[PDB]
């Protein structure tokens, strides 16, 4: 796209959605295997 | 939701977590999450990043 308003609204939205945590976000994370993706090192990958 | 892919979720995924994940505990996050694929990947990335910054084990 032209990542301008798309960038700025993506940035604030991923900031909300990862602001530390949220009490049902634990399920949303395990529903996406994220606590396993941690030990896989996915946080450290450029993709 | 075409130029920017999330400009609707800018209201609804935003209010889906601005209204806390207690009454918002369900997959209603996950159902709006999927709409902007870069937001979904940025969520998964920064979710994983927040975790390795808390509980890395070996990563």
């Amino acid at each position: 796209e032209g990542q301008s308003d798309e960038r700025a609204l993506l940035d604030q939205l991923h900031t909300l959605l990862s602001n530390t945590d949220a009490t049902g976000l634990e399920e949303i994370d395990r529903a996406l295997g994220i606590p396993e993706l941690v030990n896989q090192g996915q946080a450290l990958e450029p993709k | 939701p075409n130029r920017s892919i999330s400009p609707s979720a800018l209201q609804d995924l935003l209010r889906t977590l601005k209204s806390p994940s207690s009454p918002q505990q369900q997959q209603q996050v996950l159902n709006i999450l999927k709409s902007n694929p870069q937001l979904m990947a940025a969520f998964i990335k920064q979710r994983t990043a927040k975790y390795v910054a808390n509980q890395p084990g070996m990563q």
